[PDB]
């Protein structure tokens, strides 16, 4: 009894301390493929949803580098970059044509 | 009433990792969905708030 | 247009995400529910001590 | 007297076991606050790789 | 603060159970040493035959 009572000593405080260290949103798991539960914060669509999200600062930097407005949906980033590449190809072709013409 | 209803709902979900019943999964702080539902305002106030 | 863009940057920066307050509310509710469960457990040990 | 003490020890033991299980769960690294985003892109982040 | 109070209460109850059981067990311990006059046997197995 002494041994089991010692195990439960300050049990509430011990649990509260561990709870205070946890991130609550990490508990919100969603299944995209019905099988794999991932925390909603790790979803690619939520990287810009909240200023406190872990990857917000990094992606804010990526949006500004590719000149994509912050109000745009995250699903637009790859399409936009693809268009930029398309534009680069077009500009190169124009330069080559003009250089040849000169 | 509304704040409390939303909070309970948010927290209920934190507990229910829609995961698969594993009959064996340890809830956070040992809390079940029912423990949170008890903290809802009286049913008459909840219906009033929703209307 | 330069003034509008500056004002826009300010609004975007003010996007009041009261996520911290909300987190505290969630934690508070969960701990209240936890406290209630632990009070029930204390009552059960009290009964054993009486015996 | 033996049966009664036996019941109390069992209750304390069950409570103790359940507490250890919960503590183990709360100590999971994935639940612990905002570890500074990882510098390396996780293999599971298909969007960043793409 | 409420959880700290509840935690003190729970620690008290756990100690009460430990003290209670120790007291209870003191009634079953046979005083080896003749000398101590004071502990009058409470169990017929204690002997007195």
């Amino acid at each position: 009894i002494i041994q089991e009572s010692q195990r439960l000593q300050d049990s509430i405080q011990k649990e509260v301390k561990h709870f205070s260290a946890i991130c609550l949103p990490a508990l919100l798991k969603v299944s995209t493929d019905g099988f794999n539960l991932l925390p909603s914060r790790e979803l690619s669509i939520n990287r810009m949803s909240n200023t406190h999200a872990p990857y917000y600062g990094i992606f804010k930097g990526i949006y500004e580098s590719v000149r994509l407005p912050l109000y745009k949906a995250p699903e637009s980033v790859l399409s936009h970059v693809a268009d930029m590449k398309k534009q680069l190809f077009f500009l190169r072709s124009q330069l080559s044509s003009r250089s040849e013409a000169i | 009433g509304l704040q409390q209803c939303m909070l309970v709902s948010e927290c209920s979900r934190l507990l229910t990792a829609d995961s698969v019943p594993p009959s064996d999964s340890t809830s956070i702080l040992g809390l079940d969905k029912q423990d949170l539902l008890d903290l809802l305002p009286p049913n008459m106030l909840v219906l009033w708030v929703r209307d | 247009q330069e003034q509008i863009q500056t004002a826009e940057r300010e609004i975007v920066g003010q996007d009041l995400n009261c996520e911290r307050a909300q987190d505290l509310c969630r934690r508070s509710l969960l701990l209240r529910a936890f406290n209630k469960k632990r009070e029930e457990e204390c009552e059960a040990l009290c009964q054993s001590n009486k015996k | 007297v033996y049966r009664e003490l036996g019941s109390i020890v069992q209750e304390l033991k069950e409570s103790g076991d359940k507490l250890e299980e919960r503590l183990t769960m709360l100590s999971d690294v994935n639940l612990l606050s905002a570890s500074k985003p990882r510098s390396n892109i996780d293999s599971k982040d298909l969007t960043s790789h793409r | 603060h409420l959880l700290r109070v509840t935690n003190k209460k729970l620690n008290h109850e756990l100690q009460s159970i430990v003290n209670g059981v120790q007291t209870l067990m003191s009634f079953f311990s046979t005083p080896e040493t003749a000398c101590e006059l004071s502990s009058q046997p409470i169990f017929l197995s204690q002997l007195l035959l």
